[PDB]
């Protein structure tokens, strides 16, 4: 029932047209990337009248990692097994700005050798 | 570099078809009258700052 | 479609089973190499015609080095029906008919295909037809022989390759090839396997220079988009990151063109690329290494240029920590786990070998990979303005491409990839040529587990 | 200030180029997306080289840049080979701007950037979604809706010039000629930072 993403989404699909790629949830919400990617499916699937539609990655990789542009077409990756929604974009490409965001909450996976001030 | 290049290509003449050593004599071509030599002569006057 | 139906079929991975305020940090990494040793390659900071005394000095170095192997480590001159294999180099008394070891440097052919003060063109005809013969000239600075036979085109040994040739002499000039001699193997940096409490340790060399023009938006694609989160985001259920160890950029870390950039289109791509390393520092340390295209001396030993790649965010982190999480490298590094020592090149040293300066020795990624197999069995001077500096180029102690054998050595940017591995008498060495990002990535593991490296297609 | 009308000519070289790119008046082969034009874009803008071309762009620029508190309104006019009449007007404003204020706050380098970056985004929707049949013979012009202007007069009264930067004034004042002065009108998201306000429309014929 987690609503409380979906309308931060819309401001900056809507209000004003900035793409998501994928850090803007990350600092919104920090939940995981399969919770991210169940997140971006609910905002599919509760889709009404996106301007266009995203194009996914492929979970499934058989040693290849691809934005999918022949979306019709399996492009090498028949035997799927999932795919990670990412990338939902206004413009006819998928560009972004690129931005330093607030890591030391979202960072995933830290550094071997944690930084230090010293 | 691209001056010598330029240098090692017209110096191709005097070797057989060396590449490595192309370099120093390169280096040691002193004509009174070339178009490129002296903007050689003032690029190593830089590198030595 | 049915994309989505796939993402609703696996409900499995709620959360994946992490706590997700939780970094489960993966590895223990050693990185012995970073701070009780001198780099060799590396600058001198009381220094923060030079290529002709490093060529005899190359030349004078390998003569006494392979000196100790023409017995030692080949042929016993009881062979060959008592034909004296003794140390002459000279042509004088090569011309007798028993063949020696012929102890030689080829400088057959080695000039340039693509390209007018000099008059080029015309002295390059000269070029075109002689350098398309593959015929071979062995120089110890004492005279030319001729050279036929299988591994005239075989195996790769175009230029400055100190070799012994053996071959029925049967003519004062020409020889067969039966044989070449090598340097002798400086020793076995020792492996190790931390065999209690194994770490599965991380195995990476992954990218081959980001290399970002401005001009091109596809090549910001693939890059901040599919990576810097399959370093952490993007998953492969979990395992990508246990794999995954510390970040190794190899030279091209900015694409541009000498003669068309400017002050404000070098920031706009260095900042980009600061806010890359910035993004990606908190999941994946990093090392990086300029020296072909992005700002450089154009050599092997090259300054790597510190606090020019970062924006004011990301500057203060060199400073806060000295070489742990980022530190300038150069284009030669010897990364080494402990004893598990690999080799850096940005590409540019074989590149222009691979393609720019070759008119012979042709018999293409099958090619192309062994020329850097050649470079590292002779260890010798591959490109065509080596070490290019106005003080303190080569003090007898730092070859650019060194004397202290690795166990993997990094090169970068071809048009396709390539990774085998080759056992020889010293050591065992891993072959790895990276391609070039805007030849479709073909992105790679490297290492430290069982010595295994794994591509990944970026595209 | 400096910095705020550097900012203007990049946001009108992104807008009026992108225009260009998007109504096809130049082939879209010549365009390739980049960030350095002279200085730093916020988006990846298609934009082709040919020196003549973006000389007049950035003519075009500094001459609207020039006046900066007449202009209420920078436009840009869509006009046909066949006929004179406009078939797009793109609606930019120069309303209520920090140059006039001459404010040195604040900077915000960033989040001007990113509204910039909005306002682009949204240029580009909007000029994707309606579309392409005739999509060769069209043409460019500029138009300005301004609030308080008349400088054209300043090439007369016998005046004697003696300084360069005011040759490229009398050539702004010379460029410029006031015409005579609907059907259709589309909305577009303007960006909304604060010193630069730019309330940015699209009119349709
Ligand atoms: S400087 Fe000397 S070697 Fe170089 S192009 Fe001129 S004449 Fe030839």
């Amino acid at each position: 029932m987690d609503q409380k993403a979906s309308y931060f989404i819309n401001e900056k699909l809507f209000t004003e047209v900035k793409p998501v790629l994928f850090t803007d949830l990350i600092h919104h919400l920090k939940i995981g990337p399969s919770m991210a990617k169940k997140l971006m499916f609910d905002y599919y699937k509760q889709t009404t009248n996106a301007k266009y539609n995203c194009v996914v990655i492929c979970c499934y990789k058989d040693q290849t990692i691809k934005i999918i542009h022949d979306l019709s077409n399996i492009p090498q990756q028949d035997s799927i097994i999932d795919c990670f929604i990412y990338a939902f974009n206004p413009m006819d490409s998928f560009i972004p700005y690129y931005d330093i965001i607030d890591q030391k909450d979202c960072l995933t996976i830290k550094n071997s050798y944690e930084l230090k001030v010293s | 570099q691209t001056l010598k290049t330029v240098c090692r290509t017209c110096s191709y003449r005097y070797t057989s078809d060396a590449g490595i050593e192309n370099d120093h004599i390169a280096s040691k071509c002193n004509s009174y009258d070339c178009p490129v030599f002296y903007s050689r002569v003032k690029a190593e006057r830089y590198l030595r700052d | 479609h049915m994309d989505a139906l796939l993402t609703k079929f696996n409900e499995d991975r709620s959360l994946q089973d992490e706590n997700l305020s939780q970094p489960r940090t993966r590895v223990r990494i050693v990185d012995d190499n970073l701070y009780n040793k001198s780099n060799p390659f590396q600058l001198c900071y009381k220094k923060r015609s030079q290529y002709y005394h490093i060529y005899q000095y190359r030349l004078k170095t390998f003569r006494e080095r392979v000196l100790k192997e023409c017995d030692k480590r080949w042929d016993a001159g009881f062979t060959l029906n008592g034909q004296l294999v003794l140390k002459k180099d000279k042509v004088l008394d090569i011309q007798g008919n028993q063949p020696c070891w012929c102890v030689g440097s080829i400088y057959c052919e080695m000039k340039y295909k693509p390209n007018t003060y000099g008059a080029p063109d015309l002295t390059k005809s000269y070029t075109d037809k002689e350098g398309g013969s593959d015929e071979i000239m062995l120089e110890d600075e004492s005279g030319r022989v001729l050279l036929v036979g299988d591994f005239i085109r075989s195996t790769p040994f175009i230029t400055g390759v100190v070799v012994g040739i053996l071959g029925m002499e049967a003519e004062a000039g020409t020889f067969q090839v039966l044989d070449i001699c090598y340097p002798t193997p400086l020793p076995q940096n020792p492996f190790p396997a931390p065999i209690a409490t194994c770490p599965t340790r991380g195995k990476i060399a992954l990218v081959s220079g980001l290399n970002l023009n401005n001009t091109s938006p596809d090549r910001l694609l693939r890059l901040e988009i599919l990576r810097e989160f399959l370093m952490g985001r993007i998953n492969n259920k979990i395992d990508d990151i246990s794999l995954i160890g510390r970040l190794l950029i190899c030279g091209n870390s900015v694409d541009f063109d000498i003669k068309s950039v400017n002050k404000d289109e070098l920031m706009i791509s260095l900042t980009e690329f600061s806010k890359f390393l910035h993004n990606i520092l908190p999941s994946i340390s990093v090392d990086i290494m300029p020296g072909t295209n992005d700002p450089s001396d154009k050599s092997l030993p090259q300054q790597p240029f510190h606090k020019s790649l970062f924006d004011k965010s990301l500057e203060s982190y060199f400073n806060g920590s000295n070489k742990e999480i980022l530190n300038l490298v150069t284009n030669p590094y010897e990364f080494s786990y402990n004893g598990v020592d690999v080799l850096a090149v940005s590409g540019k040293n074989i590149n222009d070998i691979c393609k720019y300066v070759i008119p012979s020795n042709d018999n293409d990624i099958e090619h192309r990979l062994d020329l850097m197999e050649c470079t590292m069995k002779w260890q010798n001077i591959a490109p065509t303005a080596p070490d290019t500096l106005w003080c303190y180029p080569y003090t007898d102690k730092d070859p650019f491409v060194l004397d202290k054998w690795p166990h993997v050595y990094i090169v970068a940017n071809q048009p396709y990839f390539g990774t085998r591995v080759v056992e020889i008498g010293g050591k065992n060495i891993k072959i790895i040529s990276v391609p070039e990002f805007s030849s479709t990535g073909m992105i790679i593991l490297l290492d430290l587990e069982t010595l295994e490296a794994e591509t990944v297609k970026i595209d | 200030n400096r910095w705020v009308e550097k900012w203007l000519r990049v946001y009108l070289k992104c807008y009026i180029n992108l225009i260009l790119f998007y109504r096809n008046v130049y082939p879209p082969q010549s365009f390739d997306y980049t960030t350095y034009q002279s200085f730093n874009l916020p988006q990846f803008v298609p934009i082709n080289r040919h020196p003549a071309l973006i000389d007049y762009i950035e003519e075009l620029i500094l001459d609207v840049l020039s006046k900066l508190t007449h202009v209420y309104r920078f436009s840009i006019c869509i006009i046909n080979k066949k006929n004179d009449l406009c078939i797009e007007k793109y609606v930019l404003d120069f309303s209520e701007l920090q140059h006039v204020d001459k404010d040195d706050q604040i900077i915000t380098e960033t989040e001007v950037f990113d509204e910039f970056r909005s306002s682009l985004n949204s240029l580009i929707m909007h000029l994707e979604k309606l579309p392409k049949v005739n999509d060769d013979t069209i043409t460019f012009e500029a138009v300005i809706n301004a609030i308080e202007l008349e400088l054209g007069h300043k090439l007369d009264r016998n005046r004697r010039v003696d300084s360069l930067e005011e040759k490229a004034e009398i050539e702004r004042d010379s460029n410029w000629v006031k015409c005579q002065e609907k059907i259709k009108l589309t909305s577009l998201v303007g960006s909304d930072v604060g010193p630069l306000i730019i309330h940015q429309f699209s009119e349709k014929l």
